[PDB]
RNA sequence: CUUACCUGGCCUUGACAUACUAGAAACUUUUCAGAGAUGGAUUGGUGCCUUCGGGAACCUAGAUACAGGUGCUGCAUGGCUGUCGUCAGCUCGUGUCGUGAGAUGUUGGGUUAAGUCCCGCAACGAGCGCAACCCUUUUCCUUACUUGCCAGCAUUUCGGAUGGGAACUUUAAGGAUACUGCCAGUGACAAACUGGAGGAAGGCGGGGACGACGUCAAGUCAUCAUGGCCCUUACGGCCAGGGCUACACACGUGCUACAAUGGUCGGUACAAAGGGUUGCUACACAGCGAUGUGAUGCUAAUCUCAAAAAGCCGAUCGUAGUCCGGAUUGGAGUCUGCAACUCGACUCCAUGAAGUCGGAAUCGCUAGUAAUCGCGGAUCAGAAUGCCGCGGUGAAUACGUUCCCG
């Protein structure tokens, strides 16, 4: 991937982490049933007024080594090319060629 | 469609503009990129220039279009035949 | 094959009459692995022929199969014993398919009775193969 | 009194043979109650019918895994093994009938690049 | 009514067996009753990794990773039992969880 | 055709993993990424220390890195200051206290990575590739291997058309899973681009299997 | 978002690195304008070491070497991959023959899935290939007895529920067994080959992984690395909206059907494998339903996804474009998400298209296979008829090598 795309991803994670608490608070206030309808409406308005990059749905998993956005394999944190290389070198504990 | 328990969605910047115009009575078009905003009853009688990707198409809001998204009146693809 | 001779696959006798002929007929009737439906179809015919005219269910089926059995291929060649039964079963299934009744079992029994008396698309087809054999 | 274990297509049956009038229970159920189709009922009764001792013994059978056919085969295998345990002299007859052999056939795994164990995607040279 | 429950998790069944044998031997030496080790079902995870860098969908490596689990029960634990178990070394690649 | 990785195919048969730790799915990824960073950092730092194998373990809330080297003195330092600096750097990278251990290789010519590094250094210093290959093969066979194969690929000597040259002495039974085959790959960066070096060394058949290896 | 493309709005040593010069802790609150990128007012905090004259991060300002480039060359390359092809071949040393390139060995007779093995011979000797070693399945034994099991005993709300038991199933580590071992006939008096007993299994029991020397300037500069070329207020970087989803058409790979071996309704059985703490959810209430609320157990052989479906029993439909089929369209909703217009999935009511088994031609499959039925997972907020796996039911036919192909 390009350095610009990697830095974009990093900035998005930073924004999500910065706004994590207030987003959860507003969502809880929205879900509150004892709260007033005006209170829940205001909470919804503030949630919609939060910056876009605060939303976790805009994060994309990228390979931890190269930044590739396809074939991620959450468990290892690496895309398929680097995963194949590392597994066949033997630096991934417990992973072996599978046959049955 | 959006859940009824959440209400219709309108962008705040667009809603403030239409509210200011209606509190006043300015007739100049309101220029917006918010194709996703829902047309509200307050919108009726106003001209909104909705972005369609390259231009801003003017739409005059009539009563029959309340409940539509603004983008349904600004097509984004060009086609005339083969 | 090419170099080997494959041993014939022996099928078990049916668990009710211990008759490999009836088991093979059930296999010919059965579609996409539904053995129980084919069992119902065949056993309905076997029970219904017994009620309509009293003979042994196995013996009556064997006699009709022998009647529908051809003896010539196609350059003339005689059919080996296995293909006689193999071709009679297919003819009896295909022809019994097209007669109109409520259930498949009743159609099968009806054409079993019909072929026992010399009328049936099966033995028309047998006589057609006979004609073609006389042609050469 | 005597015990046998039968296996067929991931189905395992535990068979407890005794001396009795002919009672037969599968998973606290009658044979007719447990098996719907006739052939499954007949496969279970094959060994005692062959030995002509259908009324000589009492059976307590449990079974787990597989389907109806696999469970019937496992029950037959377990009954054969229990009879072998009861008397070693019956082994030639049961082996001649073919009840002693464990059917080792099993589902073949799906393979990479194929739709099934053997079935291949359609090919177009044109 | 004190019972010690030890759970061993590993990616290598030989390592987990060695650790379980060591624990059982130490507990037996300290004069305590031991039940086990009991082999719990193994977890198997499979992955399909494309081997070519660009386009060969039928060219993949199939990898697997296994999680082995063992359970050890100590009943009637003597005084020296707990101290000996804590003094026992922790081998890399085996996770040991102790519950009282 | 293409050949399977000789180490990867034996990773559970006669070969041990280079990482030995357990982690649940929540920290597996973080542990692996930090391990890879450690390997890269060590490979860069000890370039001239003749280092082939790095083994990473996480025994209990800590880390242990075993470095196999043919230059223990240069790795250790004059008075041991260098291993203390390495411990500081590795602790900083890994987030947990780390202990460095040194494994001295007494037979460098039977180690696949060291031979590949030597050949690549010769190629970068512009020694003729065939001479370098035959010298390496003869040195290993004198050291005592039962077989060695060396392969070089690229613009050999500066030619515009790239090609591949290999040379083998002894026995290299690649299809026997129980054979002890060390394998290594290395890059030589020349004015005309990249030349790849591959080395296989065979050191006899291992009997008893993984039980003998004590996995 | 991804995103690399388009329209428009913005930045210029830059979103990111090293080298230099100065000043500030870093950070934090409230807003205002703007589509946002951005820009401006406005709070608190001003911290950590200290040989303490300053330093550690961290931020801002200046400067120039530079950064940056999914821009070009896979016909400069590394690495990786496809293909012939799981084809049985491919080589080397000493000695002989030839002026020589070369030959011999490796050919010749049987046998095998195999250059697999046995015989002859100016040849005598070796390697990589084949096979085996590795994984899984079928029989048995030992160890292990919980969260799994329940044969015998006892109590039971008849629920392994409870005392209890270690038998059996299973779980999973280690072993045993199969070797033409025994008999008969042949082969050539060899390698081999055919039949029989015992045995769970008999001659390679089944499946997986493993792919020789080489070929196609095959594929990939857009995973990554890298020689060379090109851009540098732009071919770099930031943003909002649009596009990748277009539609007179043609082709490939699939799913669903055209029905009675079936459709619908009522009742009632039997799996395997895998997933679950930002998660899976018992149970209750509300709703026709997608779902909502309350609540419970579970970091899991413990709780849960979960209903297996085809199957069996009973009723009905009676060959009709139908009680087949389920496209399309109208009207209402739910959930994920800042946001379902372009352009999501699912639910309810209404609608009810083509389709009556498909030309020339052509594809897959030799057994638990084909056919058919359901279940799970990776990616993933949401979004599979694809891909990778799992079990259930369970066939037909192989006379033979005359021609089709390799
Ligand atoms: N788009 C643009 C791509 C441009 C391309 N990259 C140029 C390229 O690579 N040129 C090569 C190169 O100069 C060199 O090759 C290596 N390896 O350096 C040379 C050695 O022969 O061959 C040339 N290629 C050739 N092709 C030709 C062929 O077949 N006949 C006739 C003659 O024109 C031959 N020369």
């Amino acid at each position: 991937a390009k350095k610009g795309m990697i830095n974009r991803e990093l900035k998005r994670e930073k924004t999500v982490a910065k706004y994590a608490a207030k987003r959860a608070e507003l969502k809880a206030t929205i879900a509150n049933v004892n709260a007033s309808d005006e209170e829940r409406f205001e909470a919804m308005l503030k949630l919609q007024a939060l910056p876009r990059n605060a939303s976790p749905v805009r994060l994309r998993n990228r390979c931890g080594l190269t930044g590739r956005p396809h074939g991620y394999f959450r468990k290892f944190g690496l895309s398929r090319n680097k995963l194949r290389d590392t597994v066949m070198q033997g630096d991934v504990p417990g992973v072996v060629k599978a046959s049955w | 469609p959006r859940s009824l328990k959440k209400g219709p969605f309108v962008d705040a910047h667009l809603f403030a503009k239409v509210e200011a115009a209606v509190a006043s009575n300015s007739r100049k078009p309101i220029k917006t990129w918010s194709r996703r905003s829902m047309i509200l009853p307050d919108f009726v009688g106003l001209t909104i220039s909705v972005h369609n990707g390259r231009n801003h198409v003017p739409v005059i809001v009539t009563e029959h279009m309340v409940g539509h998204k603004l983008g349904e009146f600004a097509p984004t693809r060009t086609y005339r035949g083969h | 094959p090419r170099r080997r001779v494959v041993a014939a696959r022996e099928i078990l006798p049916d668990p009710k009459f211990s008759s490999q002929t009836i088991a093979k007929f059930m296999n010919h009737v059965m579609q996409d692995g539904k053995k129980s439906i084919a069992e119902s179809i065949v056993y309905g015919a076997l029970e219904r022929v017994q009620e309509k005219n009293k003979v042994d269910p196995v013996e009556f089926f064997e006699t009709t199969l022998e009647k529908v059995r051809p003896m010539v291929e196609v350059v003339p060649m005689e059919v080996r014993p296995s293909r006689r039964t193999a071709l009679a079963m297919r003819w009896l299934v295909d022809a019994a398919a097209k007669r109109s009744e409520k259930t498949m079992a009743l159609r099968l029994a009806g054409e079993l009775l019909d072929a026992a008396e010399g009328k049936g698309a099966a033995i028309k087809k047998r006589e057609d193969v006979h004609r073609m054999a006389e042609a050469n | 009194t005597n015990y046998g274990t039968g296996r067929r297509k991931t189905a395992t049956a535990r068979v407890f043979l005794s001396a009795g009038t002919g009672k037969l229970v599968i998973n606290n159920r009658t044979l007719e109650q447990y098996f719907g189709r006739e052939t499954a009922r007949m496969v279970v009764r094959q060994p005692l019918e062959l030995l002509e001792a259908t009324e000589k013994y009492d059976l307590y059978i449990t079974v787990k895994g597989g389907g109806i056919g696999g469970q019937a085969g496992a029950i037959r295998h377990g009954i054969t093994r229990a009879l072998i345990a009861a008397d070693e002299t019956l082994k030639p007859v049961l082996r001649q009938a073919g009840f002693v052999t464990r059917d080792a056939r099993e589902v073949e795994r799906k393979k990479l690049g194929l739709r099934k164990a053997r079935k291949r995607p359609q090919f177009s040279k044109r | 009514n004190q019972r010690i429950r030890i759970r061993l998790k590993s990616f290598d069944h030989r390592l987990i067996d060695q650790s379980a044998q060591e624990i059982v031997e130490t507990a037996k030496r300290t004069g305590a009753q031991v039940c086990g080790p009991i082999p719990m079902p193994t977890r198997i995870e499979r992955f399909n990794v494309l081997t070519s860098p660009h386009v060969n969908k039928d060219a993949r490596d199939q990898y697997e990773i296994r999680t082995y689990k063992r359970l050890i029960d100590i009943v009637q634990p003597t005084d020296k039992t707990v101290d000996a178990l804590m003094k026992l070394d922790l081998a890399a690649g085996v996770d040991v969880q102790i519950a009282l | 055709g293409q050949k399977v990785h000789p180490i990867g195919i034996r990773l559970g048969v006669v070969k041990r993993h280079n990482a030995n730790w357990y982690a649940n799915p929540k920290q597996y990824a973080e542990y692996l990424l930090k391990d890879l960073q450690v390997r890269e950092f060590l490979t860069k730092k000890l370039k001239n220390a003749m280092v082939s194998n790095i083994l990473i373990e996480r025994p209990s809330g800590a880390a242990k890195v075993t470095i196999s080297t043919a230059r223990p003195g240069i790795v250790i330092g004059k008075k041991g200051e260098d291993i203390e600096k390495l411990q500081r750097e590795l602790t900083n990278i890994m987030g947990v206290p780390a202990q460095v251990s040194i494994n001295e290789i007494d037979r460098p010519d039977l180690d696949a990575r060291l031979v590949a590094e030597a050949i690549a250094s010769q190629l970068e210093k512009r020694v003729m590739f065939r001479r370098a290959m035959k010298r390496a093969v003869q040195n290993t066979m004198r050291a005592g291997a039962k077989g060695i194969k060396v392969e070089v690929s690229g613009r050999l000597g500066g030619a515009e058309i790239a090609r591949t040259e290999w040379y083998r002495e002894g026995r290299v039974p690649l299809h026997t899973l129980r054979a002890d085959i060390d394998y290594a790959t290395m890059r030589a960066e020349t004015t005309y681009g990249t030349i790849g070096v591959k080395v296989w060394i065979f050191r006899g058949e291992i009997l008893g299997g993984m039980k003998q290896v004590m996995n």
